RNA sequence: UUGACAUUGUGAAGAGAUCUUUACUUAUUCAAUGAAGCGGAGCUGGAAUUCAUUUUCCACGUUCUAGCAUUCAAGGUCCCAUUCGGGGCUGAUCCGGGUU
RNA sequence: GAUGGGGAAGCUCCGUUUCAAAGGCCUGAUUUUAUGCAGGCCACCAUCGAAAGGGAAUCCGGUUAAGAUUCCGGAACCUGG
C-alpha cells in the first residue's frame, strides 16, 4: 500500500509550522533569587499581536539584578492589562492581575493562567485565550496545590510553581462563524499545512484505511485500539463511547 | 547623517534628538514628584518605629 | 591556605604563551623569483587601426597585458619600461581570453612619440 | 615479584574489593569521552603480558562501545 | 567635608544593582575538574570494603617526620655520584691488582614495587613505607596483607611524591630498608615500635570495618535534624 | 504492551509459607540558567504564651505615578611614609566550596 | 552546513550553540624598549545562502564600421587615509 497522510506528518517537511511573524517564544521570567525571595517589577511596554496565535502578547521590561541593562521579556497577556502597567514578580508580591506569584501565596478559588507544570519551565497550562485554571485547595505538607485544568481535570502541582492572576485576553473568539473557505483559509496560512483535509472516505484503497469501494462508506468500525499500529490508526482512537451526546 | 554637521541631528535640551520635549517634560516632573513623595515615605518609617 | 576570589561564575581558558616558530630546515629554500613583473606585465602592443587612431589622437597607449596584472602593476611598470606618466588605465579582458589596457598618458607627453620608439606607428 | 598478585585479584572480579572498584571506575569513564587517552594502564600486568612495555611509544586508548 | 555627601547604596533586592561578590562557590568548572572532585565524593558515599579504608589510616605528621629523617640518611647514589666513583672504581681496581670490591658496602633504600614485594617474601625488609596514592591501587593492596603474614612490619604514608624525593624519583609508592648502619640501629626500633603499633598490630581489628558511607553535608544537616527533632519537641 | 535476567547499591513496615507500602543517595533519569545568593548557625525585633526561660514558627530595606539606578561604592575607620594617591576593614553577619 | 560532541560493521547520519577550558579588545602602567605587567571589560561564540529584497557615492553634451551613466570635454559626489 501507500503511505497515508497522517503518516506524512512526522517527517515534518511541508508540516512544519510557519514561524515567520511570530514574535517569540511567550514564557515567564527564569526563577532567580529574587523572584523567590522577593518581588520583582516590570512595567508592561506595549501588549501587541502575534501572528499563528489567538491571544494578544504583553512586553514587560525588567531591570537585570547582576549587570546594568534592561531585559523584556514575552507574557501572554492576561484580561485588563494596558500598557503602562506595572508587573509585580514574585514570592511577596500581591494578588491582582497580571502579577505572577507562585501558587502556594493565593487563596483557594483564585483564578490564574499561563500556570507551570513543575517549577522553573515559565509556563504551560491554560495559555490559550479565554482559559484560566482555579485554585481548589491546598497541601501545605508534602506541598502540593490542587487546581482545575480548563477541560476540567483536576490536577496536582508543586507549590512553588508559579502562575499569573487572571484570565487570558482573547476571550469569545469562537464565537464568531468563520462563514467562508476564505477566512478558513488565512487561519491555517500562519499555523501549519493541515488545510484543507480530504475525506479518507474520498480516496483510494491505497490512500488511507478508509478508501475503495463502489460506494462511499467505511466498512469496518472506526473506532480503532489504542493498542493499533502505525498508519492503521485512523478515525476515532480508542474511544470509551461514541455518537451524539443526551 | 555620517555626512553632517551635528546641529542637523540635535537639539539644544538634553535628551535632544531623542525624546520630544513633551516627552522630556514628563519625565522631569516624574522624575521631581516621585524622589520628592519618596522622602516623605522615609520619614514615615522613622515615625512607625517611634509611634509604635 | 585560602581560596581565591571569583567575581564571575564563568571560566575561561586562562592565557598562556604563544611560541612563535624556530624552524631548524627552511621551506623551499629558494626564495622564488619576482614572478609578474615589468616585462611580464606587458607582453605586447595593440597595432589595429582602431588602436592606433586613438594613439595618434586621444594621446592613449593601448597594450596586450598578462591576465594576472591589475591596474596597479600596470601604472607601475608602464613608469618602469617606457619612463612615462600616466593618468588613468583602463582594462578589459579580450572575449579571446586576453586583457586589453588603455593607457592614458599625462599632458606632458605625447603617446605618438613614444609609441614609434618602440618600433610600431 | 608483584605481578603474579595483582593476576590473581582480577580473577576474582565479584570479590567484594574489585566490585567496589568496578563501580567506582565504570562512573569516571562514563562521564569522559567515548574514545579518549589513558595517561597510563589500569591493568599494569594484563596490558604486560599482551606486549606492553613502559617507555615512550606505547600509547593507551580507553574506548566504550554500545551493547 | 561640606562638599562630599553619603550615597548609601541599597541592596534591598528592588533596587541597587548588585555588587560584585565572590562567586567562587557558584562557577561552572571544566569538566576536568568537576570529574576529580566527584570521584572523590562517590569514593566517600559508597561503603568501602575493608581492604581498602585500611589506608586512609595514615601516619600521622610526627612519626612521619621521625620515619623521614631516618630514610633521608640512606638515599640511594645520584646520577653525579655514580658516575664519580664510576672512575674511582676505573682507577683503583685496574691499578693496585685489587678485586673490584674496593668500595665500601652500600647502604640504601630499597624501591620499586617488584623488588621490595619479593624482599618481603624472603624477610628481608626491615620496614616498608606505602603510599596512600597509586591510582591503580591494585598495585598497592596486598601490601599489608603480605607484611603482616610475614612478620615484616609496614607503615602507611601520605603521599607518593615524598616517597620519590628519597629515591630520586618522581613518584615511587614504596620503600624499605634492608640494611643499617649501627649508629641508626637503635633509632631503627623506636621507629618500628611506634609503627607496629598502629598498623601491623590493628590489622585484625581494622578488617572488620567499612569505611565511607558518610554523608554530604546538606544530607547530614536534614538527616540530624529528622533524627534529632523526631525526639525533643 | 507484559514477564524474567542484567544495569542495581543502603534498609526499614506490613501482610502472604512472596508481595504491598517507604525511607536513603551516590549510580541512572529529567529540567533550568551567560552553573548568583543553596544548606547550617546566627543577631534584631516580634506573632507568640511564658508553668523557668524560652518551648516554636514567622519574619527581617522596594506598591498612588510609563522618572532614575552602570566606573574596586560613597560614607565610616585604620594602615603606608604623604606626594598624588595606593593598600585594608566594614558598608553588604559567619561556616561548608553539593551550581539550583 | 562545519566545529565540540553523540550514533553507525561502514559509505556517513543527528544537530548549529548545541552537556565545550570555544576569544581579542581598550588603553593605563614604559620613557632601560618597546609592550611587560596592569584594573576593567564585552560573551553576540564558524561559514554559506538574493545580479528582483537591505545597500556609501554621476550627471549633461559629444564621440564609433561595431563600445559608453565606462571613452572625451566639462560640472559634481562618496569613501579610506
Amino acid at each position: 500500500g501507500r503511505v497515508i497522510r497522517n503518516q506524512r506528518k512526522g517527517a515534518g517537511s511541508i508540516f512544519t509550522s510557519h514561524t515567520r511573524l511570530r514574535q517569540g517564544a511567550a514564557k515567564l521570567r527564569t526563577l532567580d533569587y529574587a523572584e523567590r525571595h522577593g518581588y520583582i517589577r516590570g512595567i508592561v511596554k506595549q501588549i501587541v499581536h502575534d501572528s499563528g496565535r489567538g491571544a494578544p502578547l504583553a512586553k514587560v521590561v525588567f531591570r537585570d539584578p547582576y549587570k546594568y541593562r534592561l531585559r523584556e521579556e514575552i507574557f501572554i497577556a492576561n484580561e485588563g492589562v494596558h500598557t503602562g502597567q506595572f508587573i509585580y514578580a514574585g514570592k511577596k508580591a500581591s494578588l491582582n492581575v497580571g502579577n505572577v506569584l507562585p501558587l502556594g501565596s493565593v487563596p483557594e478559588g483564585t483564578i490564574v493562567s499561563n500556570v507551570e507544570e513543575k517549577p522553573g519551565d515559565r509556563g504551560a497550562l491554560a495559555r490559550a485565550s479565554g482559559n484560566y485554571v482555579i485554585i481548589i485547595g491546598h497541601n501545605p505538607d508534602e506541598n502540593k496545590t490542587r487546581v482545575r485544568l480548563p477541560s476540567g481535570a483536576k490536577k496536582v502541582i508543586s507549590s512553588d510553581a508559579r502562575g499569573v492572576i487572571g484570565v487570558i485576553a482573547g476571550g469569545g473568539r469562537v464565537d464568531k462563524p468563520l462563514l467562508k473557505a476564505g477566512r478558513a483559509f488565512h487561519k491555517y496560512r500562519l499555523k501549519r499545512n493541515s488545510w484543507p483535509k480530504t475525506r479518507g472516505v474520498a480516496m483510494n484503497p491505497v490512500d488511507h484505511p478508509h478508501g475503495g469501494g463502489n460506494h462511499q462508506h467505511i466498512g469496518k468500525a472506526s473506532t480503532i485500539s489504542r493498542g493499533a499500529v502505525s498508519g492503521q490508526k485512523a478515525g476515532l482512537i480508542a474511544a470509551r463511547r461514541t455518537g451524539l451526546l443526551r | 547623517y555620517a555626512t553632517v554637521s551635528k546641529t542637523h541631528k540635535t537639539v539644544s535640551r538634553a535628551y535632544g534628538g531623542s525624546r520630544c520635549a513633551n516627552c522630556v517634560k514628563e519625565r522631569i516632573i516624574r522624575a521631581f514628584l516621585i524622589e520628592e513623595q519618596k522622602i516623605v515615605k522615609k520619614v514615615v518609617k522613622e515615625q512607625t518605629e517611634a509611634a509604635k | 591556605k585560602a581560596l581565591k576570589v571569583r567575581t564571575s561564575a564563568t571560566f575561561r581558558l586562562p592565557k598562556t604563551l604563544k611560541l612563535a616558530r624556530a624552524p631548524k630546515y627552511a621551506s623551499k629554500a629558494v626564495p622564488h623569483y619576482n614572478r609578474l613583473d615589468s616585462y611580464k606585465v606587458i607582453e605586447q602592443p595593440i597595432t589595429s587601426e582602431t588602436a592606433m587612431k586613438k594613439v595618434e589622437d586621444g594621446n592613449i597607449l593601448v597594450f596586450q597585458v598578462s591576465m594576472k596584472a591589475n591596474k596597479y602593476q600596470i601604472k607601475k611598470a608602464v613608469k618602469e619600461l617606457y619612463e612615462v606618466d600616466v593618468l588613468k588605465v583602463n582594462t578589459l579582458v579580450r572575449p579571446n581570453g586576453t586583457k586589453k589596457a588603455y593607457v592614458r598618458l599625462t599632458a606632458d607627453y605625447d603617446a605618438l612619440d613614444i609609441a614609434n620608439r618602440i618600433g610600431y606607428i | 615479584g608483584a605481578y603474579k598478585y595483582l593476576e590473581e585479584l582480577q580473577r576474582k572480579k565479584q570479590s567484594d574489593v574489585l566490585r567496589f572498584l568496578q563501580r567506582v571506575r565504570v562512573w569516571e569513564y562514563r562521564q569522559k569521552n567515548v574514545i579518549h587517552r589513558a595517561a597510563r594502564p589500569t591493568r599494569p600486568d594484563k596490558a604486560r603480558r599482551l606486549g606492553y612495555k613502559a617507555k615512550q611509544g606505547f600509547v593507551i586508548y580507553r574506548v566504550r562501545v554500545r551493547r | 567635608n561640606p562638599l562630599t555627601h553619603s550615597t548609601p547604596k541599597n541592596f534591598g533586592i528592588g533596587q541597587a544593582v548588585q555588587p560584585k561578590r565572590n562567586l567562587s562557590r557558584y562557577v561552572k568548572w571544566p569538566e576536568y575538574v568537576r570529574v576529580q572532585r566527584q570521584k572523590k565524593i562517590l569514593s566517600i558515599r559508597l561503603k568501602v570494603p575493608p581492604t581498602i579504608a585500611q589506608f586512609q589510616y595514615t601516619l600521622d605528621r610526627n612519626t612521619a617526620a621521625e620515619t623521614f629523617k631516618l630514610f633521608n640518611k640512606y638515599r640511594p647514589e645520584t646520577a653525579a655520584e655514580k658516575k664519580e666513583r664510576l672512575t674511582k672504581e676505573a682507577a683503583a681496581v685496574a691499578e693496585g691488582k685489587s678485586k673490584q670490591d674496593a668500595s665500601p658496602k652500600p647502604y640504601a633504600v630499597k624501591y620499586g614495587l617488584n623488588h621490595v614485594v619479593a624482599l618481603i617474601e624472603n624477610k628481608k625488609a626491615k620496614l616498608v613505607l606505602i603510599a596512600n596514592d597509586v591510582d591503580p591501587i591494585e598495585l598497592v593492596v596486598f601490601l599489608p596483607a603480605l607484611c603482616k603474614k610475614m612478620g615484616v612490619p609496614y607503615a602507611i604514608v601520605k603521599g607518593k611524591a615524598r616517597l620519590g624525593t628519597l629515591v630520586n624519583q618522581k613518584t615511587s609508592a614504596v620503600a624499605a630498608l634492608t640494611e643499617v648502619r649501627a649508629e641508626d640501629e637503635a633509632a631503627l626500633a623506636k621507629l618500628v615500635s611506634t609503627i607496629d603499633a598502629n598498623f601491623a598490630d590493628k590489622y585484625d581489628e581494622v578488617k572488620k570495618h567499612w569505611g565511607g558511607g558518610i554523608l554530604g553535608n546538606k544530607a547530614q544537616a536534614k538527616m540530624d535534624k529528622r533524627a534529632k527533632n523526631s525526639d525533643s519537641a
